[PDB]
């Protein structure tokens, strides 16, 4: 997993 | 890594009146989507990091109004329009758009006040704890400002190195003053091979350095 | 309220592993990620990783990595955080941290009370007290608080009447791997002939309790 919390909305 | 800038690093406020903190970065904060991903939060000393603003300007609960954050995308202030010594402490900027989280350098807040010279006071070792093997010599410096003192150690006139340890206390609520302790470590042999100890203070508040000394044996 | 909640502080000695724990009320635990920071003394907070609870899946930074292990438990709401290979430069306060956004809706981050971890190979040990005598306005006097292990230590005067002009400083830990600690008061110089100052120093760890007169030599 890399991605970080701000990218989960996209 | 997102590179953090803050700025300044220490800032003393007179009572009532405001204090600004200013922190930049590499790249910007501003997510596409409109969030500015910056954080102040406040760190006294022996608990938690305080989150004071969120999310570039949003005020945490629990935080006082006087308490504002703004900025552009990559330029942030933190703004105080009151301090007090309630708001002492270390504050930091940091970023939460990447990880790694990186982090300000801090700005160490604190209360400003007049000049006050120390009262410089000196100690021999017990006697109690000569007949163990160790003497400590003690040289306290007493409600002082601003923070930066220094102190020497001397033996038989002779200037002492790397045999001392000091510590210095937060600032005091009321007064608004410091204080150091020093001390000297040595062996019960090599306290008793000399005479004349003496602690040289040196601090703004003093003309010129005060001495305090003793003479093993009195 | 949002809260997480660590485990105590830890003694280790060079090379054991520590795990802390971090356990969680308030929020769906599922929803946002758990990011470990922590703070050594003297020295600026420092990113350790963070772990997704609900996928497990867990990034670290590339100095921690090969000797940070986090892990969860979803039935226990809690966060695990396993350091290997300790060594004195991993002394700090170490914080679990609930992360900002949780897919909706972007929010606060909210912090742990924190878990203090000291790498040192030191046994533990009581203090020996000895006093700051007076000197022959104002004078000061005081307890020096010597060889003890591990903080901390509480100090107080007159079994707690005296308060007004005490300065209890921070400890110094001395290169035999023992803190030491001063503990001064100023008093007017009129009182020394008639007035008791004791100190009363506490050690838990030990089971010490001194009570040391303070008087004139």
């Amino acid at each position: 997993d890399m991605v970080d919390s701000p990218q989960l909305a996209t | 890594d997102v590179v953090m800038t803050q700025s300044p690093l220490s800032l003393p406020v007179t009572p009532g009146e405001p204090a600004s903190i200013s922190c930049r970065s590499s790249q910007s904060l501003l997510h596409r989507s409109g969030h500015k991903y910056l954080h102040w939060y406040l760190q006294r000393p022996g608990q938690s990091p305080q989150v004071l603003i969120y999310l570039g300007s949003n005020r945490a609960s629990g935080v006082p109004d006087r308490f504002s954050g703004s900025g552009s995308g990559t330029d942030f202030t933190l703004k105080i329009s009151r301090v007090e010594a309630e708001d002492v402490g270390l504050y930091y900027c940091m970023q939460t758009l990447q990880t790694p989280w990186t982090f300000g350098q801090g700005t160490k807040v604190e209360i400003k006040r007049t000049v006050a010279a120390p009262s410089v006071f000196i100690f021999p070792p017990s006697d109690e704890q000569l007949k163990s093997g160790t003497a400590s010599v003690v040289c306290l410096l007493n409600n002082f400002y601003p923070r930066e003192a220094k102190v020497q150690w001397k033996v038989d006139n002779a200037l002492q190195s790397g045999n001392s340890q000091e510590s210095v206390t937060e600032q005091d609520s009321k007064d608004s003053t410091y204080s150091l302790s020093s001390t000297l470590t040595l062996s019960k042999a090599d306290y008793e091979k000399h005479k004349v100890y003496a602690c040289e203070v040196t601090h703004q508040g003093l003309s010129s350095p005060v001495t305090k000394s003793f003479n093993r044996g009195e | 309220q949002v809260q997480l909640v660590q485990s105590g502080a830890e003694v280790k000695k060079p090379g054991a592993p520590v795990k802390v724990s971090c356990e969680t009320s308030g929020y769906r635990f599922s929803d946002y990620n758990v990011h470990w920071v922590r703070q050594a003394p003297g020295q600026g907070p420092e990113w350790i990783g963070r772990i997704s609870p609900n996928s497990g899946g867990t990034k670290y930074a590339q100095k921690f990595q090969g000797r940070v292990t986090m892990t969860r438990d979803m039935s226990m709401n809690t966060a695990y955080m396993e350091l290997s290979g300790l060594r004195s430069d991993d002394t700090a306060v170490y914080y679990c941290v609930r992360g900002h956004c949780d897919g909706t809706t972007c929010s606060r981050a909210y912090w742990g009370q924190g878990t203090l971890v000291t790498v040192s190979s030191a046994s533990t040990k009581g203090p020996s007290v000895f006093p700051l005598a007076p000197s022959s306005g104002t004078a000061a006097l005081g307890c020096l608080v010597k060889d003890y292990f591990p903080e901390p230590v509480t100090v107080s005067w007159n079994s707690g009447a005296l308060t007004s002009g005490v300065h209890t400083f921070p400890a110094v830990l001395q290169s035999s791997g023992l803190y030491s600690l001063s503990s001064v008061v100023t008093v007017p110089s009129s009182s020394l002939g008639t007035q008791t100052y004791i100190c009363n120093v506490n050690h838990k760890p030990s089971n010490t309790k001194v009570d040391k007169r303070v008087e004139p030599k």
